[PDB]
């Protein structure tokens, strides 16, 4: 018991819980015994149907089982460069699309100029570009003195004079 | 040879209790990712299996020695601990290495240092370059002596941020993702203000 | 350009569901609930997806307001014999 | 001691406990990396974000906050520093040997 | 000519062979029959050495069997390998990434003897990988080759050395048995010999002769002369079997208190017991052989034995006294002398049949450990075979060999002769075998026992040199791993006809003659000195009554690739080395004409090949189209052969096969049906034959460079087509499942257009770079939607477009046609890697032509680039107005020794002209020896040159002399080969006559396109934010340490920081460096790498408190 329980606990390098071990190695080895007995490898509905449960789960926990590689082993058929010399960064910064974010902003901010001051704001401080919160209309209603519907009306216009041709074509090609 | 390292710790600041450890530090994990590839299969940095053996030994040796054990049993554990924290700094210092999948050493800290394929020599000295590139050689003999003939897509490739300014400037594009596309397509009104 | 699945029939521009032939009346935001659900069919929608798109960001209360939308649904459309809108604990909800 | 390229001198020396400690931002317990289902790294393992950053840029381990307003306020729910994930590729930690 | 449908070659070659070329794939599919046992092997057996006919898996069945359990009631045992019908067809298998397999079946007998009782049952073994017809192995869609590899033959030899100290002769030996422990004994500097074994340095034979049972008494009975280790004797210090055998225990076995049974059991089970120590049975043959043990008794029991020992030790001191022969006793008399361990008698071959082999070994011994112990657990009478045997570890040992080993490789097939050369390959890396960390240069050189055993002038150039080679032609592999060769024996001082194939163990006991001799028609030598080699390896000149052996043929020593060199003999060593290794890496062409001159080599190589159809059964040909010929054969049956068509090969160049028979026309055995990618009427074509001029012209090819005329592209005289291959899954996710479909967000019109409603390219469609071949769109949701994306949508009205377009895009940097398209989904029954529902391969052609940066090279190791294309009309051009198509500078011929390629040129051009010797008054001569039919060749005739009987110097003059004109009465090149050329630029006449002719130039498999890179902004890795490496990612080159030598040698400092902070580690001045070059400011300071605060938090996590102090 021992034995048993501390090969669930510590001999992966993911901790998959002792009540998903038990049900991998059961599917393992009925599934090898199946092997054995009918001389093909048995499909996942077959094995399905001795694990009592659907053959989604049984796929979910055989792709569960599966068990990480190093980053430093020799991919190459000589000893030259590791794995670790092929993997990319995705979180790294992409250099270019920072260069369009940036003028994107400042397209957007001229024009968001081209609007009349008041709309300017209220779409602002409703879509959260000057700080990093787009207020609700009761927010922007006790910083205007201006009734919610009032608001509502004035966002509407906006958004329909912000439709504009000119302004749609511009930004449509940063995208 | 005793004084040159006997006098070495007097003179200095430094006191000779460096040489046992009670607490051993852990690497950022940024420095020993682990990413999962294509296919949904895993990778880690191998450095994390012997940190992972370390904590092990450790926390089980205080379980036993929390409990109440034989003194054999407890000596066992410390000398697998200890082994443990050998491996991880350098794996196959002492004895054979700790081995994964594979038959193969698993690569320890100092592992990352020593050799030309180590960090110092084959990262820090050296250093893969972008704006760079290659091809083969042909002969030019009607060039001149300051002169080389190169490629005009790779030479379009290697200057693209150049380009791009310069075609947008000349109102080719109206901004540097049209003027992106147009790169990436190659079209005619590229290859002009290439030169 | 009429939203389907099997048995729910959305159509957009006259803002009414179909149960292959019994239409039902909905609330605004279960409307919208049901047509970025269906939209979907088949793919796994988190709770901050939903909260996000069906939801304005702003909404600064607890989550259990889709908990409550969802249990809406299924009572309205999902009442015959088949289970369709399906949940994944502590990922989300499924159409299918 | 700022990154800044103006580096008078470069000193190297023996280790302390203390020392291994100041440098830690908390100590490590538990041998788990990675949640085998969530593919969230779990607490007080080898990547905790309550001791190394967290993993996403300007999240909590819930995403209790999820804005970059929130600068260097601790979660109190679950103990992570709201700042920028590469904190990772610098916080360290440090284990206590028995 | 042998071969049905043989074109007419006349050949330069003066001496008949006695014995033509074997199978080439022989290597291979003997091994392979030798291991499965099929009646033809039977048979081989049964003419050869029928005393014991058993294969490798009868070997390891009836080795492994009886598995006993500690009570020795029961048992269990294998019988009966036997094999089934296979799978699926090779065409199939390789279609849908199947492993081209057969079922392999036991015949287990589980005995009882308590009571008595047999079960037998037919266990299935598995499924065992089978070998195809041509000699490979299909795994997973993939040809695989599995290289034969030189190891050591197990055993025991002999060395001396010098002590250097006092220039003491000391003599040593090893016995290294495989899969055993070490055996060693030597003489010290003083008189001292020691036993030190299992690397346990210390115990002089006697203690090992005393704990042998012997007693001093015998040992200076039966050793009596031996006064140096009598003197050892005589300082034993250690009397008493009992004390020797305790002080060997306490030596090898530190730590445990010896007892009186478990010293005399360890001893018995370290070396006599077969169970932990045994050499293979080519092992006991060689210890057999070399100490002249048994000589009329088969082979068994192949683990050592005592009076091998005491022999072995005989040899030594007899040895080490100065002796030449000894008589161990009941043995036969042997030479005594020391042994050279790469010498080919003891270099032996591991094949394909040994090594599956051995892996069935290991998988088999896991077999036996894990059914011991379910029998032991298990309850008596109630047990089964089938419940005792668990195949996993068995068919886990045979994949995880034939995948993943550096022992079996991609069968490389840009040509037939590329495969034929993968295979027929002596490697000597991998398992078991020293590797190119280890490799010495006394390895790397050429032995003289390779002499027909394996070629010394076909090898890899690079740092791998001398470690890997080719069979000779006429090689064979003996029944123990050795290589043999034929060779024709002499009586009397006359030549039978007799050949006997003698390995290299013999051949230092004979003494033979050379290929080339002059015969006399009847069995004598002109001359009685005769230049053969001795028995040392060295050449010497022998009366000839005296010699016993001669060679079979000139190009004996030579591979098959080499073979195909005409003019070999006047060709450098190196540069013919260069012209072989060449010949496997030319692409095949559109056409692949045969070439003027040529040995007779290229049409066997290209029979045996396997590339080229050949008529099974003679008969009729009943109708033929682009695909597939019907025959109709005598016996009322008729066939049909498939032709395949445009199938990329593993190096992504075309394979199409071509008809070359008629609607009519009847067809023997063995006859060629339709010709294969780099053959022409049945016989390798690797090139095009190219009008050559040899003079220097303008500069544009300076140093090695190769200029060409414009109508090589036009005419697609040098073009080849390449198809590559591009995949992409839809499997199965967290979020749901991607599919693939035409339906893709954010997306124009036009590159939509060639997608159909599938979502996949038309066939047809063609494709450039940037553009989706597959619209495959991944369930993701939504993410941080920062406040620009929801300005847009509301502006503009953008939908929520939840799904992420990861398609397949073409890879940067290629374009072309689009062949066809497979599609693979579970829900047509098709076997898919758990998780991916979906797959789809797309396959893309070009047609690339031949442009400036790609590499020509001749027959000869003459390579170049393509320096410049040349318009036609500015090319230098022959009175008769035809331009020359190729022109080589002159200066790279003297320096590198290769004037076999101007011999060639000559011999081409008279080939290409035809000629007519008239012989009014007799055959002049030159013309003597020179065969008939030979003295008249019509105009663009082909001619054989034979590597060693090749054309003499005097008969290539004697052929340009007559050189009948062209079309009206001209001789442009006149009686030395030479020319008058008109400047195609000038016009006025070149001054001086250059040479021209017709030379066989090749395309090789280093196109420009394939290895032009450049990168200005990419992926960067995950450690350290270098940027990639390689065309795979974007790349980035590596700027080294020698540059950063280079730049600080300079004096450039700021380049050298930009070269390292700004463009490699420096994030945040990566970032501002881009947005300051785009926006048009001087680019910023750069910051600290990131790299070194890598190193330093590597470091301060080693317990090392480094800092940086400001002041
Ligand atoms: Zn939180």
């Amino acid at each position: 018991q021992a034995i048993t329980r501390a090969m669930a606990d510590q001999a992966r390098t993911i901790r998959i819980p002792v009540h998903m071990v038990e049900v991998i190695n059961k599917l393992g080895r009925i599934q090898r015994e199946l092997l054995q007995d009918l001389g093909r490898e048995p499909t996942p509905e077959e094995l399905a149907k001795e694990m009592d449960i659907t053959p989604e789960k049984v796929l979910e926990i055989q792709q569960y089982a599966r068990e990480p590689i190093s980053l430093d082993q020799t991919i190459g058929d000589e000893g030259d460069s590791q794995l670790g010399d092929f993997i990319e960064d995705s979180e790294a910064v992409v250099a270019v699309d920072a260069v369009s974010f940036t003028l994107l902003q400042d397209q957007l901010q001229s024009v968001l100029d081209t609007l009349s001051e008041r709309e300017a704001g209220v779409v602002r401080l409703r879509f959260g570009l000057t700080d990093g919160q787009p207020r609700t209309l009761d927010e922007i209603g006790q910083v205007y003195g201006v009734t919610r519907e009032r608001i509502r009306q004035i966002e509407s216009k906006t958004m329909s004079k912000l439709r504009h041709p000119s302004r749609s074509q511009v930004l449509r090609d940063y995208l | 040879k005793r004084l040159k390292v006997v006098a070495a710790f007097q003179q200095s600041g430094n006191s000779p209790m460096g040489m046992v450890l009670d607490a051993v530090p852990v690497i950022p994990p940024e420095l020993r990712p682990m990413v999962q590839l294509d296919g949904g299969r895993f990778a880690t940095s191998d450095l994390n299996d012997l940190y992972r053996r370390v904590i092990n030994r450790n926390n089980r040796l205080k379980r036993l020695i929390d409990l109440g054990a034989p003194e054999i049993i407890v000596n066992n554990e410390k000398r697998m601990l200890q082994e443990s924290v050998d491996a991880l700094f350098d794996n196959g210092r002492r004895g054979r290495p700790v081995t994964g999948p594979g038959n193969r050493p698993l690569k320890s800290l100092s592992d990352l240092l020593k050799g030309k394929q180590g960090r110092f020599r084959q990262n820090l000295l050296g250093k893969r370059v972008d704006y760079s590139g290659r091809s083969v050689i042909v002969v030019g003999p009607q060039l001149k002596l300051h002169q080389c003939g190169l490629p005009k897509l790779m030479a379009l490739e290697l200057f693209k941020p150049f380009v791009m300014k310069r075609l947008v400037d000349l109102n080719h594009a109206q901004n540097i993702k049209s003027a992106k596309r147009m790169v990436e397509r190659q079209r005619p009104q590229v290859w002009d203000v290439l030169e | 350009v009429r939203l389907t699945f099997a048995d729910i029939e959305l159509d957009e521009e006259t803002h009414e569901v179909w149960k292959a032939g019994q239409p039902v009346s909905l609330s605004p935001t279960e409307f919208t609930l049901l047509r970025y659900f269906v939209i979907n069919a088949g793919t796994v929608l988190s709770k901050p997806k939903i909260l996000d798109h069906v939801w304005r960001y702003d909404f600064g209360g607890d989550v259990n307001v889709v908990e409550s939308y969802v249990s809406y649904l299924r009572r309205k459309i999902d009442t015959g014999e088949k289970r369709l809108l399906h949940t994944l604990r502590g990922v989300g909800y499924v159409l299918r | 001691m700022l990154d800044v390229n103006f580096f008078d001198e470069l000193r190297i020396g023996l280790a302390t406990a203390e020392d291994i400690r100041q440098w830690s931002y908390g100590e490590v317990k538990k041998p788990e990396t990675i949640n085998y289902r969530t593919l969230k790294p779990e607490k007080d393992g080898l990547f905790c974000e309550k001791i190394f950053g967290p993993t996403r840029d300007w999240e909590c381990y819930c995403g209790k906050y999820k804005r970059v307003r929130f600068k260097g306020i601790i979660c109190e729910r679950c103990g992570v520093e709201v700042t920028r994930a590469k904190v990772r590729r610098e916080r360290m930690g440090h284990i206590e040997l028995a | 000519n042998s071969v049905p449908g043989a074109p007419n070659r006349v050949s330069f070659a003066k001496l008949r062979e006695p014995l033509e070329v074997p199978g080439l794939l022989d290597v291979q599919t003997d091994s392979f029959e030798w291991l499965i046992g099929s009646p033809r092997w039977r048979e081989s057996a049964a003419e050869r050495g029928d005393v014991n006919p058993v294969g490798g898996l009868e070997e390891v069945l009836y080795e492994l069997s009886p598995i006993e359990d500690f009570s020795g009631s029961m048992s269990l045992s294998f019988s009966d390998p036997r094999f089934d019908d296979v799978k699926a067809p090779v065409d199939e298998c390789k279609d849908k990434d199947m492993t081209y397999a057969a079922p392999l079946f036991v015949t287990a007998e589980f005995i009882n003897n308590n009571t008595g009782e047999i079960k037998s049952q037919t266990v299935f073994m598995g499924d065992f990988p089978m070998m195809t017809e041509k000699g490979t192995f299909i795994i997973n869609g993939t040809e695989r080759v599995v290289v034969s590899q030189l190891v050591r033959s197990p055993g025991v030899y002999f060395d001396e050395t010098i002590d250097k100290s006092t220039d003491k002769t000391l003599h040593s030996v090893k016995v290294i048995p495989s899969r055993g422990a070490w055996l060693e004994f030597d003489v010290d500097k003083r008189d001292t010999v020691g036993v030190r074994i299992d690397r346990k340095r210390r115990q002089p034979v006697t203690v090992l002769l005393k704990a042998l049972g012997w007693t001093s008494e015998q040992i200076v009975e039966r050793f009596g002369f031996s006064e140096i280790m009598r003197s050892t004797l005589e300082k034993d210090n250690t009397v008493g079997t009992d004390e020797a055998l305790l002080d060997i225990y306490r030596k090898l076995r530190p730590g445990e208190p010896p007892t009186k049974e478990s010293a005399q059991t360890l001893l018995e089970n370290l070396f006599f017991k077969e169970k932990r120590y045994d050499l293979a049975r080519v092992g006991r043959y060689k210890v057999n052989k070399k100490l002249g043990l048994h000589v009329g008794e088969p082979i068994t029991s192949s683990t050592l034995t005592e009076e091998d020992v005491v022999a072995t030790i005989e040899y030594l001191v007899r040895l080490h006294e100065g002796q030449t022969t000894m008589t161990v006793p009941g043995g036969v008399e042997v030479p005594v002398e020391t042994d050279d361990i790469d010498h080919f008698g003891n270099r032996r071959l591991r094949t394909v049949g040994e090594l599956i082999q051995n892996q069935i070994r290991v998988g088999m011994s896991r077999m036996e450990r894990v059914v011991r112990e379910r029998m032991t657990t298990q309850d008596v009478e109630a047990i089964t075979p089938q419940t005792l045997i668990n195949i996993r570890p068995v068919v886990a040992a045979i994949k995880e060999f034939f995948g993943t080993s550096q022992l079996s490789q991609f069968m490389d097939q840009n040509n037939p002769l590329s495969g034929l050369t993968h295979k027929r390959r002596l490697s000597a890396l991998g398992p078991g075998g020293l590797s190119r960390e280890r490799a010495g240069l006394e390895v790397r050189d050429v032995h003289p026992s390779h002499y027909g055993r394996m070629c010394p002038i076909e090898t890899p150039e690079g740092p791998n040199i001398g470690l890997i080679g080719s069979l000779s032609v006429y090689a064979r592999v003996n029944p123990f791993g050795f290589i043999e060769t034929p060779y024709r024996k002499v009586v009397d001082g006359v030549v039978s006809d007799e050949i006997v194939y003698l390995t290299a163990d013999e051949e230092d006991r004979h003494v033979v003659a050379q290929a080339n001799s002059p015969i006399d028609a009847d069995g004598r030598f002109v001359e009685p000195r005769v230049l053969v080699r001795r028995k040392a390896g060295e050449v010497e000149y022998v009366p000839s009554s005296e010699v016993d052996y001669m060679d079979v043929s000139p190009r004996q020593m030579v591979s098959v690739a080499t073979a195909m060199i005409p003019f070999l003999e006047h060709d450098d060593a190196n540069r013919a080395l260069m012209g072989a290794n060449m010949q496997r890496q030319a692409v095949p062409l559109v056409r692949s004409e045969a070439p003027l001159v040529g040995t007779g080599m290229e049409l066997r190589a290209a029979i045996d090949a396997g590339d080229v159809v050949v008529a099974e059964e003679s008969g009729v040909i009943e109708e033929v189209s682009a695909d597939y010929i019907t025959v109709m054969h005598d016996n009322g049956t008729r066939r049909t052969y498939r032709m395949r068509k445009f199938a990329r090969s593993n190096h992504g160049t075309c394979a199409n096969q071509c008809p070359i028979v008629d609607a009519g026309d009847r067809v023997e055995a063995g006859q060629v049906i339709a010709d294969g990618p780099c053959t022409d009427d049945g016989e390798m074509a690797l090139g095009k034959n190219l009008l050559v001029a040899i003079m220097p012209w303008e500069g544009h090819n300076y140093e090695d460079a190769i200029i060409l005329s414009n109508r090589l592209v036009e005419e697609d005289v040098l073009t080849s087509i390449h198809i590559e291959e591009h995949e992409i899954d839809a499997r199965d996710t967290k979020l749901g499942a991607e599919e693939i479909t035409r339906d893709i967000p954010n997306i124009s019109d036009e590159v939509l257009a060639d997608l159909d409603e599938r979502g996949i390219v038309r066939i047809g469609a063609e494709v450039r770079d940037g553009d989706i071949l597959v619209g495959k769109v991944t369930p993701k949701g939504e993410t941080e939607l920062t406040p620009e994306e929801r300005l847009l949508r509301a502006i503009f009205g953008e939908k929520a477009r939840e799904v992420r377009d990861t398609s397949l895009k073409v890879p940067h940097g290629e374009s072309g046609k689009v062949i066809g398209i497979r599609v693979f989904s579970r829900e047509d029954e098709d076997e898919l890697p758990a998780g991916v529902n979906e797959l789809v391969r797309v396959y893309v052609a070009q047609k690339r032509k031949i442009s400036d940066g790609d590499k020509l090279a001749g027959r000869h190791g003459n390579k170049g680039v393509i320096g410049k294309i040349l318009p036609v009309e500015d090319m230098p051009f022959l009175a008769d107005g035809t331009p020359v198509d190729i022109i080589l500078n002159t200066h790279g011929v003297p320096r590198r020794m290769n004037i076999g390629q101007i011999l060639e040129t000559h011999l081409g051009w008279c080939a290409h002209s035809g000629w007519k010797v008239d012989a009014a008054k007799g055959v002049p001569d030159w013309a003597a020896r020179l065969p008939d039919e030979l003295l008249e060749a019509q105009p663009n005739a082909i001619v054989s040159t034979p590597v060693f009987d090749g054309a003499q110097e005097a008969e290539l003059q004697g052929l340009l002399s007559c050189t009948l004109p062209n079309r009206d009465g001209d001789v442009l090149v006149d009686a030395d080969g030479k020319a008058m050329l008109f400047d195609g630029r000038s016009g006025e006449p070149f001054p001086y006559p250059v040479t021209v002719g017709y030379m066989y130039i090749m395309k090789l498999h280093h196109l420009v396109d394939d290895k032009i890179h450049a990168r200005s902004t990419g992926p960067y890795s995950m450690i350290t934010q270098q940027p990639l490496g390689g065309k795979a990612q974007f790349g980035g080159q590596r700027f080294g340490e020698m540059e950063c030598w280079a730049m600080q040698a300079y004096g450039a400092a700021y380049t050298l920081q930009e070269l390292l902070t700004i463009k490699s580690d420096d994030t945040v001045g990566r970032v501002k460096v881009y947005e300051a070059i785009v926006k048009g400011e001087n680019i910023p300071e750069p910051g600290i790498p990131e790299s070194f605060k890598v190193l330093l938090k590597e470091l301060q996590s080693l317990c090392l408190n480094v800092e940086v102090l400001s002041s």
